[PDB]
């Protein structure tokens, strides 16, 4: 500080979630005050993974993959030109993992 | 990522006056480059330390330590940006050392440390110290990065840490699988001090064959605070099959700290 | 708009970390992966860790790779701030980048 706001050239320019052994559901996150305005959040379908038969495998763990990402938020609100940079944690998808087991 | 305390952090030492300010990992020297940049840090080392919060809980902390290079660029060294990057999520956390005074001589070698970055078990980070101002475009690097790999809760010192304990590192279920009269199995275990549910997975196999001839999942609803540390035995009936004798029974906790991904506990019953 | 005003005083909205979470899955996954550091001194964020799947197939129970299944990457289109030359203004560009954040095991069609 003093704050350094800058001039940015806006040079901007579909599956698996159903087919995975750890399938997930995508949830629409809309915000007109944000860019990207619409962003999809994954939430794992089950606690276990899925076996060949389609039933939930209780011996495996359906677990989320998250990421810290950048977004632009209109500052002041509704501004067409000015925005502020924001960090946000987001779930992108799910993976199937082998659980940690201790034997006796 | 987090710092263990929001206490008045100090970076000052004899010969040098500095305050540790926090930073957005996007430094003002990158937005606005300067022609005269300091040289790179030297001998970056990150060690696993353990610390206590002003409250009482113990956390695994990253101990970052580096030294300065002997060149005259020291005069132009304004401070340093300390950065922790978790690799799984691409989460970044920064703290900045702001030199309020100017370092002129090298008479005695300048050494720095920072031990406030809380780190998690069985995790890999990328810790980096970036001398400030950062370089001009296409300039020589002036920073040093090292990957830090934190051990799992099985580690001697680690299991006595707050995140580990909360995921039941010190929980000992005295699992006792008992073979009973007429195709019945009684499985007893002592539950932990958390109001989260549990599961029992019984998988039967033939003697010396890794194919399940019978499988059953049993639910244990979240217990009352009075029910904590008390025993919960459940009697489950097996499949009728002369041959399907090897029983593998495992307990799955669902502690807030780990949810589905908690450490499970297996026990096996034999045959003749 | 072609050109915008961006305040780089990054507002951190990633603060609700209250209940405990996270572990390293790249080795424990049925679609295991390897980590690759993607650094660019000229863009924010400078370093991004991407995943590259280990196998075309997935690791079975016995631990061997099953090719009747597929390790596939979980890609994510991400915003990046790139600092320009200097020469050819503007000073910064805002770009969309494809990144592999992890792997998943899928049933083929
Ligand atoms: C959840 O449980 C854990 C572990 O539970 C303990 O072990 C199991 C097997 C059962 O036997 C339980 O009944 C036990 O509680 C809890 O962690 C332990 O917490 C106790 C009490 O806080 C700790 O015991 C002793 O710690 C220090 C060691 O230096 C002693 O000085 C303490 O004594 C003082 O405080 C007492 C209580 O205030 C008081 O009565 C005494 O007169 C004395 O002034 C204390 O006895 C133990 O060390 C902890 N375990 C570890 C390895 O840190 C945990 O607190 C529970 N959590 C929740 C949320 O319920
Ligand atoms: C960013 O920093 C402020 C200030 O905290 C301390 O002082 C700075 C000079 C620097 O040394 C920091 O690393 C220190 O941690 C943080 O604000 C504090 O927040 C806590 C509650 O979260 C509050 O109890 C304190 O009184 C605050 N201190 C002041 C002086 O405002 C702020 O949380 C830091 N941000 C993050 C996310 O770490
Ligand atoms: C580091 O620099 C600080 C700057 O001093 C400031 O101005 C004087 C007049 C006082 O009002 C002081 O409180 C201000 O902070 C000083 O604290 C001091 O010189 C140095 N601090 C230490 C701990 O060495």
């Amino acid at each position: 500080n003093f704050p350094r706001t800058v001039m940015v050239n806006l040079n901007i320019h579909s599956d698996y979630y159903d087919r995975s052994t750890s399938p997930w559901n995508l949830h629409r996150n809309e915000d007109p005050e944000r860019y990207p305005s619409v962003i999809w959040e994954a939430k794992c379908r089950h606690l276990g993974c899925i076996n060949a038969d389609g039933n939930v495998d209780y011996h495996m763990n359906s677990v989320p993959i998250q990421q810290e990402i950048l977004v632009l938020r209109r500052e002041p609100p509704h501004s067409p030109n000015s925005f502020r940079l924001e960090k946000i944690l987001v779930s992108v998808g799910c993976t199937c993992v082998t659980p940690i087991v201790h034997h006796v | 990522l987090r710092l263990l305390d929001h206490r008045a952090l100090v970076c000052s030492q004899p010969g040098l006056n500095c305050t540790v300010k926090n930073s957005t990992c996007l430094d003002d020297s990158w937005i606005h480059p300067r022609n005269l940049t300091p040289s790179s840090p030297k001998d970056l080392q990150i060690q696993l330390h353990f610390a206590h919060t002003q409250q009482g809980d113990l956390f695994p902390v990253a101990h970052i330590e580096w030294t300065l290079q002997t060149d005259a660029s020291i005069l132009y060294l304004e401070g340093a940006e300390l950065s922790v990057l978790q690799l799984n999520t691409n989460e970044r956390l920064c703290v900045r050392f702001e030199f309020l005074s100017k370092l002129r001589h090298h008479h005695r070698r300048w050494r720095f440390t920072f031990s406030h970055f809380v780190v998690d078990p069985d995790q890999e980070y990328e810790v980096t110290v970036h001398h400030l101002p950062k370089p001009i475009p296409d300039g020589d690097p002036n920073h040093q990065s090292k990957n830090f790999l934190v051990p799992d809760c099985e580690h001697a010192r680690m299991k006595v840490t707050t995140p580990c304990m909360s995921s039941g590192s010190l929980w000992d279920p005295d699992i006792t699988v008992e073979t009973l009269e007429a195709h019945q199995l009684r499985v007893s275990f002592t539950l932990w001090n958390e109001s989260t549910h549990y599961q029992i997975l019984l998988t039967s196999f033939p003697h010396m064959e890794n194919h399940s001839c019978f499988e059953h999942m049993h639910h244990i609803p979240a217990p009352r605070p009075e029910e904590f540390h008390q025993r919960s035995d459940v009697t489950l009936t097996l499949r009728n099959l002369k041959g399907c004798c090897r029983h593998q029974v495992q307990i799955q906790p669902f502690f807030s700290s780990c949810l589905n991904d908690c450490l499970r506990h297996s026990a096996t019953v034999s045959c003749p």
